[PDB]
């Protein structure tokens, strides 16, 4: 794999006027989808991680905001990074986004980690724009390779046995961490159950126990659900994304949970800001926020 | 042996970096 060349061409459009693309060779990308896929299957499905690192929420193809993130927090391995799914769809440059991440993953597999989102799934990114982007710029079979790569993504992580990181949130079927480790890869996302709720569920201010999710999929949960889950597993914080927030960060249940969103002006239909939780080795968490004019 | 999660805002330092 001629990796340093690929990463170089991906960062060549930094400073250019936004909207300019990066088109890699069809083979080069397919190499990323295989080399990264192997690294995923080697590392645990439940990532045991050590601070210090930076955690970023949804990107959703917004590639120039992602470049603004690294330009702010430092290009790897200057910092470590954890990403919470939703790399593709909605944005115009999903291919530039996902490739630069998968390249860094292969580049520094012990200091760069990508978690699965509800859009890293064929049935979803078929609808919202990653499929039309692959068919246009390349072909269909490349999308199927992407799918085979997405299936083997890791699901959740735990930063020093205290912070719990998943895309969506909690599941009623999750009572022990071994239920996560026993999940096999490759895997599609089933419409119901544990794996589905980890990428689709949402924190609800209005309900206390569990409730029906307006997405038509998974469940909501309340401030009571967060207090019991952190206590039973001896955890202090739950970190997730999956939902847009005004400041880029937004606490829940007396700072027990935080929602991260790293895409400013989410698909040109919001005034929102992008944020990024910088955690030093002592598990002290302060945010870095992106914002337009 | 086991560290704890402490916010910078909670511990007397600014929470937010603007750019
Ligand atoms: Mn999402
Ligand atoms: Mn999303």
């Amino acid at each position: 794999l001629n990796l340093d060349s690929i990463i170089g061409r991906l960062l060549e459009v930094q400073g250019s006027r936004p909207g300019k693309n990066v088109q890699l060779t069809e083979n080069e990308i397919r190499g990323l989808c295989l080399k990264s896929r192997e690294i995923f299957l080697s590392q645990p499905i439940l990532l045991e991680l050590e601070a210090p690192l930076k955690i970023c929420g949804d990107i959703h193809g917004q590639y120039y905001d992602l470049l603004r993130l690294f330009e702010y927090g430092g290009f790897p391995p200057e910092s470590n990074y954890l990403f919470l799914g939703d790399y593709v769809d909605r944005g115009k440059q999903s291919l530039e986004t996902i490739c630069l991440l998968l390249a860094y993953k292969i580049r520094y597999p012990e200091n760069f980690f990508l978690l699965r989102g509800n859009h890293e799934c064929a049935s979803i990114n078929r609808i919202y724009g990653f499929y039309d982007e692959c068919k246009r710029r390349y072909n269909i079979k490349l999308w199927k390779t992407f799918t085979d790569c997405f299936n083997c993504l890791p699901i959740a992580a735990i930063v020093d046995e205290k912070i719990f990181c998943c895309h969506g949130g909690l599941s009623p079927d999750l009572q022990s961490m071994e239920q996560i480790r026993r999940i096999m890869r490759p895997t599609d996302v089933p419409d119901q159950g544990l794996l589905c709720d980890l990428l689709w569920s949402d924190p609800d201010k209005d309900v206390q126990g569990w409730g029906e999710n307006d997405r038509g999929v998974s469940f909501t949960f309340g401030a009571e659900v967060v207090a019991k889950f952190l206590h039973k597993h001896d955890l202090d914080l739950i970190c997730r994304a999956h939902q847009v927030v005004e400041d880029g960060y937004e606490f829940f249940a007396k700072r027990q949970l935080v929602t991260l969103f790293s895409a400013p002006n989410y698909c040109g239909e919001f005034d929102n800001a992008g944020a990024m939780m910088s955690v030093d080795e002592t598990l002290m968490c302060s945010f870095q926020i992106l914002k337009p004019a | 042996v086991k560290k704890r999660v402490s916010f910078a805002d909670n511990q007397g330092l600014a929470l937010t970096m603007v750019k």
